[PDB]
């Protein structure tokens, strides 16, 4: 029963943009880290809540 | 695993992090984490593996063959054997 | 209660409504890039590392004077505007700048030489340590010290004791990296060590050991003829066309400074010069309890016998005896260093380590 709804569900997450990819330089004080994506540039985004 | 159809992005597989989640890297240079498909499996494919991709969300869709076109060899040899060693 | 009514209440409550708007601001991706110009209208021009081309003006959380070209700036991700400049932390760039973690090397192991260590003390230590000597005087301090001599005088720690008690930065580079491979990347590179060093505190430039540019036998990073004249006269232009208020020093030292450009020198920034000479039987007599003074010696051997057997011997020629009395001792673990170690040691170093000079006069 669980695999009925969470293959009908996926709709949501094949649809979802999905993620980028990044590494990270260096921290702040306002808990927002410096993620740097190898063919971008340098991005400033807030950390997640859990960590 | 029908609702990709036609419109794919060619994608290669990278490194596997989550159980069915995986990094993959399109053709175009940007790179994406997504969730496998149900219908696939991690032990199906290749950590060099290439693999479809979703033309907006870039979600992985399907395991290609181990048979990689890009360019050159390509398939095989093409009337090759025209002379011998002596 | 009255007091923090009337100031810590009207104050945080104006922080908090400030940072209420740094959410729309200081909020999104927040991409960055490198500043090219600013102008009197408030505006400037941002390059991301994805290298696109934007203009946009100046906002809040910086300052005009902080702007220059080719610092990093913080832009936005919808509205594209600067948010803001961004100082570099965790050091100025580069690392190897020879911050000096000061080990403490004091004076007293450079002892014995104090005729010539109380002639840099007053042109380099006094200035720093006591500049109402020389302000008040009218004079102006000499910007560093040449130093020529014979290998084994100790030359490299004369300058390394000075910067200790000074608590001050002071910079140690090799001189054969003054070239590189690279044609014009040279004379680059020697615009950045006197730039960065003279920005943060009253530092001191010393590069020890100069064979920049002779004797070349260099197959890979030789640029010809054209890289002498471009990374010699960049140094020479720091000491004239780069202008300073005397906080920067400049102290050269080599083997030999005749091979060198004269015209580097330029004797009217340095007034002093020092040389070197061997030292005397009671010199060596100084030299040698400092080396012995950590060293636990036996009964047997005497401090003026091994003096009196040293013939023709450098301050680094008398440690090389030390070090080799040492070693022999550690292979049979001996606490206490006997009379028959010294008798080997200053055998094998005026064997291979001492070589007689091509003088040959005499």
């Amino acid at each position: 029963n669980d695999k009925v709804r969470f293959i009908k569900d996926e709709l949501r997450l094949l649809q979802e943009p999905g993620s980028y990819v990044g590494e990270v330089i260096k921290i702040v004080s306002d808990k927002k880290v410096l993620v740097k994506v190898q063919p971008e540039g340098k991005y400033i985004v807030d950390v997640a809540k859990d960590i | 695993k029908r609702i990709q159809s036609v419109p794919l992005v060619i994608g290669q597989f990278l490194e596997p992090i989550d159980q069915n989640t995986g990094i993959v890297s399109s053709t175009t240079g940007m790179s994406y984490v997504v969730r496998i498909l149900s219908t696939l499996d991690r032990e199906l494919l290749k950590p060099s593996m290439s693999v479809a991709l979703h033309r907006h969300s870039n979600a992985l869709v399907d395991i290609l063959p181990p048979d990689s076109d890009s360019s050159i060899s390509v398939m095989g040899e093409n009337e090759k054997p025209d002379v011998t060693y002596a | 209660f009255v007091s923090n009514s009337e100031i810590l209440k009207p104050f945080e409550k104006k922080q908090e409504e400030e940072k209420k708007q740094l959410e729309e601001i200081r909020g999104n991706p927040l991409s960055i890039g490198t500043l090219e110009e600013i102008i009197d209208d408030d505006h400037a021009i941002v390059t991301s590392p994805t290298m696109p081309d934007y203009y946009v003006s100046i906002l809040s959380f910086v300052d005009k004077e902080l702007l220059e070209p080719g610092c990093s700036v913080l832009l936005h991700h919808k509205t594209m505007s600067i948010v803001g400049v961004l100082q570099d932390d965790a050091d100025p760039m580069v690392s190897v700048m020879k911050m000096d973690k000061s080990p403490t090397e004091s004076y007293s192991d450079i002892g014995g030489l104090e005729s010539q260590i109380q002639e840099i003390k007053e042109s380099v230590e006094l200035p720093l340590t006591h500049p109402e000597l020389y302000e008040e005087m009218g004079i102006k301090p000499p910007k560093g010290v040449i130093l020529y001599g014979a290998p084994g005088t100790g030359k490299t720690l004369l300058a390394k004791a000075v910067a200790n008690q000074t608590s001050a930065t002071f910079l140690r580079i090799v001189g054969s990296e003054l070239i590189q491979k690279y044609l014009g990347d040279g004379p680059r590179l020697c615009r950045q060590i006197f730039k960065v060093a003279g920005e943060n505190a009253p530092s001191i430039v010393f590069i020890d050991e100069i064979d920049a540019i002779g004797t070349k036998r260099y197959d890979s990073n030789s640029g010809g003829e054209r890289e002498i004249q471009r990374t010699m006269l960049e140094l020479l232009n720091q000491l004239d066309g780069f202008d300073d208020r005397g906080d920067v020093k400049v102290i050269m030292a080599t083997n030999k400074i005749e091979t060198l450009d004269p015209a580097l020198i330029r004797p009217g920034r340095i007034d002093r010069k020092i040389l070197f000479e061997n030292p005397d039987l009671s010199t060596k007599k100084k030299i040698l309890g400092i080396h012995t003074s950590k060293m636990n010696l036996s009964e047997d051997v005497n401090l003026e016998t091994l003096v009196t057997t040293k013939d023709d011997l450098s301050g680094a020629d008398i440690q090389a005896m030390c070090t080799e009395a040492g070693l022999l001792a550690l292979r049979e673990r001996r606490m206490q260093v006997t009379a028959e170690d010294f008798k080997q040691a200053k055998e094998r170093v005026m064997k291979n380590k001492v070589e007689e000079n091509l003088e040959g006069l005499y």
